[PDB]
């Protein structure tokens, strides 16, 4: 996004414009449903940009910007990366696994992160699934309006579990086996 | 008629000596550890003292059964006790009799269970159970031949776990005057 608001003539350098630009993208920012045809769209700009009031007073004016930074996840090469999108590799990590659980994980998918709040990513990245899935099973996302803090809301009903105090890595049990117990006990 | 010498198991908290009475020193004096891991079935991948310590980052996670001379767990403890007879101290249970020490101030549930695994785990002829300190009397006369014995005076026994100043008068051990200190060389 920095780069990208260079070529509209504003300009970010240092890091408290870092923390600028990502206060902008925080909420003037969203995942189009379809890109070719909203880039398209973009020429007659209408209802795509809107202005953002710079702490300094002057107003910024974004348009195509919005949804393009936000595209990089679904296309990594924007950035120079020769990866696969979010919505490509969640259908090869799927298919990574065994051929009866890809049915049950086809209709679960959670998303998390804070990054996954961009107005309108679900929509899109269950469109892209299906598309790239058998066309005879359900695709269904899970999009909770809480996935921001979903992490440590997991963490927080997992230690609170009658089974987890035989979990810890106990104080005595560190001193007397090294820094090498959370590889033997956590994972 | 001629029985076969008894045979004296210690279980400290932090080292075990096995051993023979009229032995001059203990067969075995090696930590009270075992190593487990989390074709041999995980009944038997099991390594207690020293093979233990130098098998620790091979895949097994050590453990020690005893902690402030008191017993937590019950596995740790058995296992150690059948690995040790089986394996370095090599008796057969059934044709012996055994001397078992403990702290004094034990719940009666772990003497309970102490007594219940030797009698049905492995059934030995004969369990006698002393407390740690009164041994600490008898050894503390050097030229015990027929008369020169103490036999009254004060043991403080300060160990790995936990320390106990137990004293003693005329053989009886003086129940009223017995404390505890739970601070100890760990
Ligand atoms: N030379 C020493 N000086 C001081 N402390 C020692 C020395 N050698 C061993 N220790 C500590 O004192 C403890 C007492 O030894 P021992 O009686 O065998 O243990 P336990 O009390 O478990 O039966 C040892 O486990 C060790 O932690
Ligand atoms: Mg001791």
């Amino acid at each position: 996004l920095m780069k990208i608001l260079t070529e509209r003539g504003y300009s970010f350098v240092t890091t408290a414009e870092r923390e600028i630009v990502r206060d902008i993208k925080e909420k003037l920012c969203y995942v189009a449903l379809d890109f070719e045809n909203e880039m398209a769209t973009a020429a007659s700009s209408s209802s795509l940009e809107k202005s953002y009031e710079l702490p300094d007073g002057q107003v910024i004016t974004i348009g195509n910007e919005r949804f393009r930074c936000p595209e990089t996840l679904f296309q990594p090469s924007f950035i120079g990366m020769e990866s696969a999108g979010i919505h490509e590799t969640t259908y090869n990590s799927i298919m990574k696994c065994d051929i009866d659980i890809r049915k049950d994980l086809y209709a679960n998918n959670v998303m998390s992160g804070g990054t996954t709040m961009y107005p309108g990513i679900a929509d899109r990245m269950q469109k892209e699934i299906t598309a790239l899935a058998p066309s005879t099973m359900k695709i269904k996302i899970i999009a909770p309006p809480e996935r921001k803090y979903s992490v440590w809301i997991g963490g927080s009903i997992l230690a609170s579990l009658s089974t987890f105090q035989q979990m810890w890595i106990t104080k005595q049990e560190y001193d007397e086996a090294g820094p090498s117990i959370v590889h033997r006990k956590c994972f | 008629a001629s029985f076969n010498v008894p045979i004296i198991m210690d279980n400290g908290t932090g080292y075990s000596k096995l051993g023979y009475a009229g032995n001059d020193a203990p067969s075995y004096v090696f930590p009270t550890v075992i190593a487990t891991r989390s074709r041999a079935t995980e009944d038997l991948d099991f390594f207690i003292g020293n093979d233990a310590l130098k098998k620790a980052s091979a895949g097994y996670s050590l453990d020690y059964p005893i902690r402030h001379g008191q017993i937590e767990n019950w596995d740790h403890m058995e296992r150690f006790w059948q690995q040790s007879l089986f394996k370095y101290l090599r008796c057969e249970p059934e044709d012996h009799y055994f001397l078992l020490t403990e702290p004094p101030l034990n719940p009666p549930e772990n003497r309970e269970n102490t007594a219940e695994i030797m009698f049905e785990s492995f059934n030995c002829a004969g369990l006698y159970i002393a407390v740690q300190a009164v041994l600490a009397l008898a050894a503390s006369w050097t030229s015990s031949k027929v008369t020169d014995r103490s036999l009254t005076g004060t043991v403080v026994d300060s160990g790995d776990g936990v320390t106990h100043i137990i004293p003693v008068a005329e053989g009886y051990v003086i129940g009223s005057s017995i404390k505890t200190m739970p601070l100890a060389g760990r």
